[PDB]
């Protein structure tokens, strides 16, 4: 057991150590109890998005062009790439971590009941029809 | 001597992929443990990590995408990270289709790391017979 | 030291998946034995059990399903039981190739007999990396 | 070698022991020669369908809806679930342990030569 | 004890399938080395050699052929060990398609042999997420 924000030093179970912040990776453990861990900033194309004692950053995801996704936010050291859909589109999620961009329904032969949301199409009602 | 795990799908719970250890030809040994549907490594080391799933479907009424992913929740990190992942589009008389997915690889892991193996659509899994859905870990 | 087996398909016998111990990259060691097309464990223990098969076809004239299954016939439970199983519908006259690979770790007892078979050997592909193997951990 | 109904105790080659009945699984071996094995009944969703010294029950199968199968008999501790086809149907087996339910062939412009059986369609002259 | 490798696709280099070892959840051990995009065996022996790739596409505009090949350069000519071809397209609604390809086999190898795993059209690979493209070696 180490306190919050700390991890147990791998070579010496007495020394007990500061985790690294989002944006950085463990290059080398704390020399000793007082001192800081040698953490270093993620290279371009990689990131760490939480407190860690990882020895390499994680690879940034790329957006799914096959799903018509578009980059909202580029990758950065403390946050993985953020993907979305163009305006006048909505995410259809197939899985927790897999969605597809579809053009919002304009309500042909009908009235837009609920507006087109981000993760849901226009709840959309027909006129005296079907 | 070495930690090993072979756990299998629960057939009685369709709509969720739930792993079971207490079955003949399912195993959990030498420190491998199963907590909250995740296999848990008992010591730092190299490990063989694998999982199979079998997806069933009767004709292709709606177009589906299936995903199968094994992921690591490390002490060192503490967010879910993909180790092994795959996606399949099995869809364009209702003729039945079967699509297996097997993932396997070798990984450095630390004591307490939690491995998980899940799919997007459990309803499409095939719990007909045993041997068709499993998730396992072997310490090298 | 530890029992191991890596046996491979007999190419000369199409219409049956017959395992061979003396062959292209094939082995049987330290008590592993091959009797009646079944690998036989020489001592209680943990084992890695694996098999691959490769299915070939030119078109899908009549609709095919392929199955591949590894199964255990234990002393402890004297009935054939699935350890690893899979089904595939390869139907896409375009030619097709479909591998199936199974692997897992299992507790086994001396004398347990493992078998690895498919439903339609005629669809197998003489080409060697059809194999069935067992490694004592 | 142990007698009928018995298995050799794994930890002690002298003690030699009563197998367990269909419906139960070996929780623990006989302490010694006179005594009985600690065998216990299968939990719901599992079963053992023969004399055994298995350390857990096997998982019940479920029927294949994708193949239009129907439950003949439910699972129980001493017997796995039993699947089949509706009446006016026949099993077509793709593997030893995989069949599909198909509607029997009615013999249009013809005479039913052999009737529709369980695992075979109507031999049918037209 | 035994040499093992699990390397993964570089997402940062689209248009080439470049393997990475210096990465979380990518591994290189017990003599396995990675030089010039090729895994290099540290001793004569039997090896499990495996690779997975995931090919993506949105509808089928042009008809494509995909190949995935693992090959051996023994210590002085390259030999195919594992190969597969896929025509995911109709040659005819633009629905997205996914085509995974897994190759694996056991091979006798000699110290210094260099294994390579490549595809014909990297542009079609799916570097969206991690776990989808890997190349690995395990000494039996
Ligand atoms: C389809 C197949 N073909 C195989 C061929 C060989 C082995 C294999 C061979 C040796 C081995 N060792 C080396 C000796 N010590 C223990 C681990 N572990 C696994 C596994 C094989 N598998 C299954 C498999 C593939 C990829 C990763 C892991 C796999 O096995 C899984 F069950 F761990």
């Amino acid at each position: 057991v180490c306190p919050q924000g700390k991890y147990i030093h791998p070579q010496d179970n007495s020394i007990c150590c500061t985790k690294c912040h989002k944006g950085t990776y463990l290059y080398n453990d704390c020399p000793g109890p007082g001192q800081d861990t040698d953490c270093r900033e993620c290279e371009s194309g990689s990131f760490t998005a939480s407190e860690n004692h990882l020895r390499h950053c994680l690879s940034c995801s790329k957006c799914r062009k096959e799903m018509g996704q578009v980059e909202i936010s580029s990758c950065t050291v403390d946050r993985d790439t953020v993907c979305g859909c163009r305006k006048n589109q909505y995410r259809h999620y197939w899985s927790e971590n897999l969605f597809q961009c579809f053009n919002c329904s304009l309500c042909l032969n009908g009235t837009v009941h609920l507006s087109c949301q981000e993760k849901q199409n226009t709840v959309c009602t027909c006129h005296a029809g079907f | 001597d070495k930690p090993v795990a072979h756990v299998v799908a629960n057939h009685q719970v369709e709509e969720q992929l739930e792993w079971l250890s207490q079955r003949a030809n399912a195993l959990l040994a030498n420190g491998m443990d199963l907590k909250d549907n995740q296999l848990v490594v008992p010591a730092d080391g190299l490990y063989l990590v694998y999982s199979q799933v079998l997806f069933k479907g009767q004709g292709c009424p709606d177009y589906v995408l299936l995903t199968h992913t094994v992921s690591r929740f490390a002490i060192s990190y503490q967010e879910k990270v993909n180790l092994l992942s795959a996606v399949k589009s099995p869809c364009p008389e209702l003729k039945p289709w079967y699509e297996p997915i097997y993932l396997g690889g070798v990984f450095q892991l630390e004591k307490g790391d939690q491995l998980s193996a899940e799919v997007n659509l459990p309803k499409y899994l095939d719990f007909a017979e045993s041997g068709q859905v499993y998730f396992g870990v072997i310490a090298l």
